[PDB]
RNA sequence: AAUGCGCAGAUACCGGGAGGAACGCCGAUGGCGAAGGCAGCCACCUGGUCCACCCGUGACGCUGAGGCGCGAAAGCGUGGGGAGCAAACCGGAUUAGAUACCCGGGUAGUCCACGCCCUAAACGAUGCGCGCUAGGUCUCUGGGUCUCCUGGGGGCCGAAGCUAACGCGUUAAGCGCGCCGCCUGGGGAGUACGGCCGCAAGGCUGAAACUCAAAGGAAUUGACGGGGGCCCGCACAAGCGGUGGAGCAUGU
């Protein structure tokens, strides 16, 4: 992107709750462009978390998501000698995307053999506060705030 | 342990560390500080971050003798020589005032060839 | 730009050879003791050239100091 | 980063003292001097120079081989001084190496007196003097009826003209006269020899054999730059999948 300064897709609303960032979580859930077998996955993950919580899915997996929203992050760039992790903010759109991503993969790291059941748990995790998803989330904002010693580096 | 109340905080900066320190009403020195007193052990001294800790390190350590408010003055050009100003603004030590007084030869001793480059 | 108020404008009459009017050879110092440029006094290449080697004499009989501390920031 | 320095307490801070060297701002957008060169302030001694008046002498002028004096820095001798700085040198680091660049130390020296040395990109790379040839503009300094004018100096742009070009242009690289100095393809060579000078280091003067078809100046178009400015491409970054491991297919 030289040239324009890219414009964000906005994609299709959900086909149950509407809501577009479920779409979005589907796509990362999704491989090989097998979209259905994707959301075939995700609402079986609702139906998973409606019998754990009394509570409705969508309030846990919005819940889930902002929790592994980082809000700070290094990004590695040349001073003058070597290499240095420059702490800073994270445009929400950033913020959305890497949430989503670490929540896919953290899930994919669960043990629990069905798909579903590691989106399932892994959001509940997730919104409990627990979960790997988060520490990726915590490990990264230790990351910086431990790098203050260089963020007059904006960049 | 001599209750001082207000004094004065002096920042040493350089493009090297910054070094802080409090001293009485008249000069003498209560506590000081700096990027080394802080762990800081390479040349994260230098960085302006190392200038906040130890001028909030110096700040603290003062308020061990009740200071409340201190003239600053600074000498040096360096970095972090504006967030040690800052940092006793926000340490609860009421910044009383701030004077620059970077000493400055009326041209005397010839200076290393690193400081003379052209001129 | 770079617009302030000139040196000479703001004062009436004096001799710039006199090295003891320390209330207006004052006028003609920074808010450090450095003598001020010709851009700020005024003065012309001539007078600027009279009113230095009367500052510099007050300076020795300690009427004018030679640098002061910078106060703000 | 390390050497180094610090608990025989450093760094940072306040007070007092010693010493040496340099002289902030003003400062230039400048000034003075024949050049080298010369800037804190005060006094003394002393050189040059510009202007007004146009009063005196009355061609007394210009130039200048040789001579003589002056002559940045480094360097030399004798004596003194010695903060800071720093050839050498001693260490640390970098690196393939590092007899360097960077860092910590450091002697001569840098400073003063006296004596010597006499060189420089000692440059405006532009000997001195005089006369003559549009102007514009900025500036330093003096006189004046002080818009503006008139003299001396410093810059810039430009008439005519000049110039290989670049450029020069009343501060001529223009148009002319006078006198001096100097050049005569490159390398060998600022070398050898000789002479003169110097305590020395060396300086001045300055070849030959041999050897090359060039050496060279300005400008032009390119290409290039670990030069600058602006701008593109899945170029990087962002991201998704993969190659590099395995078996096998196939090309080498
Ligand atoms: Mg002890
Ligand atoms: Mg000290
Ligand atoms: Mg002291
Ligand atoms: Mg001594
Ligand atoms: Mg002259
Ligand atoms: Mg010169
Ligand atoms: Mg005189
Ligand atoms: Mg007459
Ligand atoms: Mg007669
Ligand atoms: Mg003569
Ligand atoms: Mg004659
Ligand atoms: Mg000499
Ligand atoms: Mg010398
Ligand atoms: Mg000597
Ligand atoms: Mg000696
Ligand atoms: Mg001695
Ligand atoms: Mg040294
Ligand atoms: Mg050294
Ligand atoms: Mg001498
Ligand atoms: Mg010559
Ligand atoms: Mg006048
Ligand atoms: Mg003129
Ligand atoms: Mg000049
Ligand atoms: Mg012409
Ligand atoms: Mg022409
Ligand atoms: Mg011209
Ligand atoms: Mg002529
Ligand atoms: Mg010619
Ligand atoms: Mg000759
Ligand atoms: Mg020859
Ligand atoms: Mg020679
Ligand atoms: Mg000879
Ligand atoms: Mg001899
Ligand atoms: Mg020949
Ligand atoms: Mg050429
Ligand atoms: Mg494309
Ligand atoms: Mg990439
Ligand atoms: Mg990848
Ligand atoms: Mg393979
Ligand atoms: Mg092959």
């Amino acid at each position: 992107a030289r040239r324009r300064r890219a414009e964000v897709r906005q994609l299709q609303p959900d086909l149950v709750y509407g809501d577009v960032l479920v779409t979005a979580f589907i796509n990362k859930i999704m491989r090989d462009g097998k979209k259905n077998l994707a959301a075939r996955i995700f609402y079986d993950a609702c139906k998973i978390i409606q019998e754990k919580t009394g509570q409705e899915p969508l309030k846990v997996f919005k819940q889930a998501v902002e929790n592994v929203k980082p809000r700070m992050e290094v990004r590695s760039r040349r001073v003058g000698g070597a290499n240095y992790q420059v702490p800073m903010e994270v445009s929400p759109r950033r913020q959305q995307s890497l949430a989503l991503r670490w929540l896919v993969q953290a899930a994919n790291q669960r043990p629990e053999r069905r798909a579903a059941v590691r989106i399932a748990h892994e959001l509940m995790d997730a919104a409990e506060g627990k979960g790997g998803a988060v520490k990726k989330k915590e490990d990264v904002e230790r990351m910086a705030e431990a790098n203050r010693a260089y963020a007059h580096y904006r960049w | 342990k001599r209750q001082v109340a207000s004094g004065r905080a002096y920042i040493h900066a350089s493009y090297n560390n910054t070094i802080v320190t409090i001293t009485d009403p008249d000069g003498n020195p209560i506590t000081w500080s700096s990027g080394g007193v802080i762990g800081y052990k390479g040349s994260r001294k230098g960085t302006p971050y190392a200038a906040q800790l130890a001028a909030l390190d110096a700040a603290k350590k003062a308020m061990a003798y009740g200071m409340q408010s201190v003239d600053v003055i600074v000498r040096g050009t360096g970095a972090g020589r504006e967030q040690a100003i800052r940092a006793l603004q926000a340490s609860g030590l009421q910044v009383k005032s701030i004077v620059d007084d970077t000493p400055v030869p009326h041209n005397g001793c010839r200076p290393k060839k690193k400081f003379r480059k052209a001129s | 730009p770079s617009r302030k108020a000139k040196v000479k404008a703001t004062l009436g009459e004096f001799d710039l050879r006199d090295y003891r009017n320390v209330e207006v050879l004052k006028r003609f110092l920074s808010e450090t003791g450095k003598i001020l440029p010709r851009r700020r006094t005024g003065l012309s290449g001539k007078e600027q050239r009279i009113l230095a080697k009367t500052i510099k004499r007050a300076r020795i009989l300690g009427l004018l100091p030679f640098t002061e501390k910078l106060v703000r920031k």
